[PDB]
């Protein structure tokens, strides 16, 4: 098989631990 | 290509947490690609496949251990190599769980950024 370099996405979110 | 969502799970609390406590849900959809690989992105990657890593709080600088849950890892299709780098692959059109890894963690109240790299794979 093989990877598709053009399809690569970085993705981020903030998680919050609350008192 | 792929359409990716990363969704924080609600009502996470500071202090002693459940083992494998859910913190986020990764959603990956495609109409063209059958599978995807996913790696966590940080300064401190703690396994060979980038499926467990450490994240620092923004306000306190304290670290938590995060990664894919055990059940999510077990749903893996394969571990492939891209330029010699290990990527675990999963079926597109599916969701995975991001969890606090290992034995129960004591989480300090803070905001922790969680960053994932996702890529398309054709078997």
């Amino acid at each position: 098989g093989s990877f598709l370099p053009n399809s690569e996405q970085q993705k981020s979110v903030d998680i919050v631990a609350s008192s | 290509d792929l359409t990716v969502s990363l969704i924080p799970v609600s009502g996470l609390k500071a202090g002693k947490n459940a083992p494998s406590a859910k913190i986020a849900k990764l959603v990956v959809n495609s109409t063209t690609l059958k599978e995807f690989g996913v790696r966590g992105i940080s300064n401190n990657v703690v396994d060979s496949t980038g499926t467990a890593w450490r994240v620092a709080g923004k306000n306190t600088g304290k670290e938590i251990g995060v990664g894919l849950s055990s059940d999510s890892l077990r749903r893996s299709d394969s571990t492939e190599k891209w330029n010699g780098v290990n990527w675990m692959t999963f079926n597109s059109n599916d969701t995975l769980d991001i969890v606090l890894t290992g034995p129960a963690q004591n989480v300090t109240a803070d905001t922790y950024p969680i960053t994932l790299d996702v890529v398309g794979y054709q078997p």
